[PDB]
RNA sequence: GGAAGUCGGAAUCCGCUAAGGACUGUGUAACAACUCACCUGCCGAAUGUACUAGCCCUGAAAAUGGAUGGCGCUCAAGCGU
RNA sequence: ACGAGAUUCCCACUGUCCCUAUCUACUAUCUAGCGAAACCACAGCCAAGGGAACGGGCUUGGCAAAAUCAGCGGGGAA
RNA sequence: GGGAUAACUGGCUUGUGGCGGCCAAGCGUAGCGACGUCGCUUCGGCUCUUCCUAUCAUACCGAAGCAGAAUUCGGUAAGCGUUGGAUUGUUCACCCACUAAUAGGGAAAGCUGGGGACCGUCGUGAGACAGGUUAGUCCCUACUGAUGAACUCGUCGCAAUGGUAAUUCAGCUUAGUACGAGAGGAACCGCUGAUUCAGAUAAUUGGUUUUUGCGGUUGUCCGACCGGGCAGUGCCGCGAAGCUACCAUCUGCUGGAUAAUGGCUGAACGCCUCUAAGUCAGAAUCCAUGCCAG
């Protein structure tokens, strides 16, 4: 049929804008220091995961 | 396109997901199991339900042994649960029924078992052609 | 943006005692550490500083 | 639920309000902007179908209406309003010399045990030279108020209720100047009017009733479950309530004779069922066909009032066409429209030869 | 879709206000107004016609 | 393939000069054409650049409705002396 | 083969559910008579502030109208 | 065995790594030194009300070889919604679809499944003990409804204030048109339905039956018949009335001002500029009307 659906390949700046702004938008940036370990280990990793999954 | 029909009236709804209709047509299949009814709404803890010409999405329990490969679309045909037309009739049939139809609304079949509800020939032509009693 | 019409919570300016201690006792931390930091002085210190001289301005230069 | 419905307290009276009627410039001719009924009933019609678009468009379409009886009220008084910074202020009201005794009742409480003196001062007003006070009165209204109403009062006797204390209520007069209008109101002292000068056919209308009681409800019924935003137990039911845009399909004439006649069935009926509208009676008075279904019980006093904008939808000025009327029995599965219809059906009987 | 209080939709319906609804309730105006005028129609100090003055606070009591 | 300052690599000189880059962008398949740099005529008196110091905006905020104490205050009822 | 043993599958049934509705009796409700107990510093509206993440009485705002009946569960170190 | 210690965090947190060199305005008179570039890489489920926006969808805008269709990135926006199953084979636990979409959080919370510490004795290259002791703290108010004294009783009204409501999709026409080599393939105006939500209503259809209304029938009894009692309404059939059901039917409405943004005239600044003075339009936004209470 044709070549037409391939969606838009972003440039390098633009790929990262991308993927940090969806880490930052999509889930909640709100940690306190006086929470439980577990629960800040949660947090941060869940920002880390999420990056992987995007990307 | 989902397969939605458009200009259907509103009628009683006898058919929710996770029931048993027969097969009306020649293909080979028996009786269909309802898991999806295209065109439903989304509101909590409702199942799905259809009604005569609507398309849902039902598998084959009993039948040929090629039709109990994959997910098909089907059109009901008969409905048991009485209903209303703009004419003030409640009607029902004895029983609920189906047809094997592809996405666009051609069916797989070529003959019709029994008659064909009113709503269903007038919304799909193929089911219409392929019709002798319609009620 | 719709503030006018839909303005969001107010920053309060009415300042609560705990931070102001608290705000005192970083001051004066900062401050200490200053001093403390100017007294190792691992940097040059002169004797005369760099004048600047008379403005070009003055009509009287 | 709904929130815009929250104090869900019995209606305050059991009347209900009008609350606003529709907004007036003195172009338009001098008219009248609602009236009163009581509901009847149901009943089932066939209507021949119109609609250019729709499956049903020249077919046959069964549908329901609602019957209210509408004597024709009574004209008795006259008031007028002024702006203020405040709101709208009544200034003074004129009332008509002769009122009657159902418009009487309305201001007792004990109308048996009292000496019927209500009016009868002011009546002495108009025959005792003191024309100039009523006409100081309607001179005041001309020239510093700019909305008139008309009082008019219902007909109850002619009405199938035992409740013999009659309804009044405030009628607004628009389209015209406030001097025409005013002339208007004098002459409609002491005078009938009939619901088909009020409103017509195949218009819509709005209808205000207090609803159907059901006393102390829990939360399962009250509030549809499956802080003043919590589901409670309460009342339900006796709320006031304003449903708009409702289809007039058919005004009788209640002297026709005919009146469930339509050009398709040539059966002399009227539109009281077989045995009679259950619980309520015979409608012997005009009556106003409306389409689906209105708040209120039967026999509930009713408030009909006109459309506040201009329509938008083809519903609104497309003509009616009726095929035929039920007027079977309410009382069991009916099937006979007629008592002639009855007889011709299963003969004779063992007590009409008894009796013949 | 495009919300009951959208600009557009209000602007369509002034049109059809105007172009459609307006004529046809214009024409049931009159008749109904001409049958209630067929129902309707079927010294200034003595007379009234000077209007004079019949039979909480807003200042202060001096 | 075509490449004329302007798809690319590298050099980037001289003449006429008042001045004009072996060219800053638009443009052509390549030209053409336009534009900038720079120069002249008209106009006429003050301008440009970069920093410094004040005050003001931004310089990140979640989740019951609320806080210079409140009303409120703008050549202040704010800020400096 | 046996087992009120467990699990899976198949047929059948079901207000379990889509999604609730109706009906009956005793209560709940009101009256006559009889008639306690638990518990009780004194009280009892909300918001922001009250350094010791502590407020119910203070601050300063929102406010704020007698006397009652029924429903409820929101509040009272290692 | 002894000593210091109840324990932590509170304008905390969020999107862009560290280390080394080069460059580097300054500070300074060698040292600190940003942006760039180079080098090396206890847990799960259940929930109702409200709030937030860090917007998945619906509305409106800016940009992209964006022809059309479908999209992608970004902006204003929380008005309105954000599903039904599997969890029965394997794992970083995640497939099946339906849908316009199946966004993320706070109030931090309760139910439900999964998954103790001191002495004593006998020994210690090491544990054993059914040896002893022990902690395990129906009223007021809030809300929802109903009455109410005082102002003579009543009738007809006003409207401060408080709440507020609608939502999404599809089909016909435009049109096999614009657009396109072909394959394909829109939109405004107009018309008709349906989903979700909300408020009502009983003509019709279905459900319900102490109408104990009529009939049939089992057991026992009034001596048989007739007519009946009892079986806490014996059982069965129909059953009006009433109540109810997107299991039925009806209805859901219009002005002004704005956000992003697109403009007009025009200084700042002898060009220019949507902005400075002035001003036009413009979103499901805001405020009101319609609606509910008084």
């Amino acid at each position: 049929t044709g070549w037409k659906d391939i969606p838009p390949v972003p440039t390098a700046q633009e790929f990262i804008d991308i993927v940090l702004s969806r880490t930052q938008r999509r889930l909640p940036t709100q940690i306190r220091p006086g929470f439980k370990i577990s629960r800040i280990r949660a947090f941060y990793t869940r920002k880390v995961k999420f990056t992987q999954e995007t990307c | 396109k989902r397969g939605a029909p458009g200009g259907k009236l509103k009628m009683t709804l006898g058919l929710p997901v996770g029931a048993i209709m027969n097969c009306a047509d020649n293909s080979g299949a028996r009786n269909l199991y309802i898991i999806a009814v295209k065109g439903a709404g989304a509101r909590l803890n409702r199942l799905p339900a259809g009604g005569v010409g609507d398309m849902v999405m039902a598998t084959v329990k009993k039948g040929k042994p090629e039709l109990r490969k994959k997910v098909h679309p089907a059109v009901i045909v008969r409905q048991a649960k009485p209903w209303k037309r703009f004419d003030g009739v409640f009607l029902y049939f004895e029983d609920n029924a189906g047809v094997i139809v592809n996405p666009k609304g051609e069916m797989k079949g070529s003959a019709i078992t029994g008659p064909v509800g009113k709503e269903a020939a007038e919304l799909w032509p193929r089911i219409a052609s392929n019709a002798g009693v319609v009620m | 943006a719709g503030t006018i019409n839909k303005p969001k919570k107010p920053t309060s300016k009415r300042k609560t005692t705990r931070l102001r201690a608290k705000i005192s006792k970083r001051a004066a931390e900062k401050k200490r550490k200053e001093r403390k930091l100017a007294r190792k002085n691992p940097e040059w210190r002169s004797k005369l500083k760099k004048d600047p001289g008379i403005p070009n301005l003055f009509p009287y230069k | 639920g709904s929130l815009a419905f929250l104090p869900r307290k019995r209606a305050a009276r059991h009347r209900g309000r009008v609350k606003s009627f529709p907004k007036d410039d003195p172009k338009k001719p001098v008219h009248l902007t609602a009236a009163m009924g009581y509901k009847a009933g149901m009943t089932t019609i066939v209507r021949d179908l119109d609609r250019p678009g729709a499956k049903a468009h020249k077919k046959e379409v069964v549908e329901a209406v609602t019957i209210i009886d509408c004597p024709p009220m009574v004209v008795v008084g006259l008031v007028g309003y002024i702006e203020t910074p405040r709101g709208l202020r009544s200034l003074t009201t004129v009332w008509a010399e002769h009122l009657s005794d159902e418009v009487k009742r309305r201001f007792y409480k004990n109308w048996y045990k009292s000496k019927k003196k209500a009016f009868t001062k002011y009546a002495k007003k108009y025959a005792e030279n003191n024309g100039a006070s009523i006409t100081r009165e309607l001179e005041r209204i001309k020239k510093y108020c700019t909305v008139v109403r008309v009082l008019a009062h219902t007909q109850i006797r002619k009405t199938p209720l035992k409740q013999k204390k009659a309804h009044l209520m405030e009628i607004q007069i628009n389209g015209g100047s406030v001097a025409d209008k005013v002339e208007f109101g004098r002459s409609l002292f002491e005078k009938p009017v009939t619901i088909d000068t009020i409103f017509e056919k195949d218009e819509m209308i709005d209808v205000i009733a207090v609803t159907k009681g059901h006393g102390f409800v829990g939360v399962t019924a009250r509030w549809g479950t499956k802080q003043w935003t919590v589901a409670r137990a309460g009342q339900m039911g006796y709320h006031h309530r304003t449903s708009v845009n409702h289809k007039i399909y058919r005004i009788g004439k209640g002297d026709d004779e005919a009146n469930a006649s339509t050009e398709t069935d040539l059966t002399k009926k009227k539109i009281t069922p077989m045995g009679g509208f259950v619980r309520y009676g015979e409608v012997n008075n005009d009556y106003v066909m409306i389409k689906g279904s209105v708040p209120g019980v039967k026999k509930r006093i009713m408030t009909l009032r006109k459309s506040l904008f201009t329509h938008t939808s083809r519903k609104a000025l497309e003509k009616v066409e009726l095929k035929w009327i039920d007027t079977s029995s309410e009382f069991g599965h009916g099937a006979f429209q007629t008592a002639a219809e009855k007889k011709q059906f299963m003969g004779t009987l063992k007590k009409d030869l008894q009796t013949s | 879709a495009k919300s009951a209080r959208a600009s557009r939709i209000k602007e369509n319906h002034q049109r059809f206000k105007k172009n459609i609804a307006g004529p046809v309730e214009a024409a049931r105006l009159e008749r109904l107004s001409a049958k209630l005028m067929a129902i309707a129609q079927a010294s200034g100090v003595k007379s009234g016609k000077s209007i004079g003055r019949k039979d909480s606070s807003i200042v202060f009591p001096m």
